């Protein structure tokens, strides 16, 4: 079984009806994941959750979005994706802005 | 963790 | 650690664990 360190890649926020922070993750064993918002652990609710694409056969890479539904200026801030497995840790952060702040 | 995936997603867990 | 949940409609609650 091919073992290798967890890795992540984060892309800038895109609007696709809902908002999406796109990402990729990889690793063997399959990594564990967590999101942070301004350094705080982000709990997934029906308005912010992780949504994956179905993975293609014969590949360990996983792609998806942090999907935000109906966000506002309060959701503007620093999003971090954390991944880990036994062979390494990875981390990536971007700034996202969804509405102008009053 | 995952709102959509109580048992993880193809190995990936929250 | 602290955590955050978004409940929609501009509602963010923080929770201090």
């Amino acid at each position: 079984n091919v073992s290798f360190p967890a890795s992540v890649q984060l892309h800038t926020a895109v609007e696709m009806h809902h908002w999406c922070i796109p990402f990729s993750v990889d690793g063997q064993p399959a990594p564990s994941l967590r999101w942070l918002f301004n350094g705080s652990v982000l709990n997934e609710t029906s308005f912010i959750f992780t949504e994956f694409l179905e993975p293609a056969a014969n590949e360990t890479v996983r792609h998806g979005c942090l999907r935000l539904n109906q966000p506002t200026h309060v959701n503007n801030g620093n999003y971090t994706l954390l991944a880990a497995n036994p062979f390494g840790q990875a981390s990536a952060s971007i700034m996202a802005a969804f509405m102008d702040n009053p | 963790g995952f709102f959509l995936y109580p048992h993880g997603f193809y190995g990936i867990v929250c | 650690f602290k955590s955050v949940s978004y409940w929609g409609f501009g509602r963010l609650s923080y929770y201090n664990h």
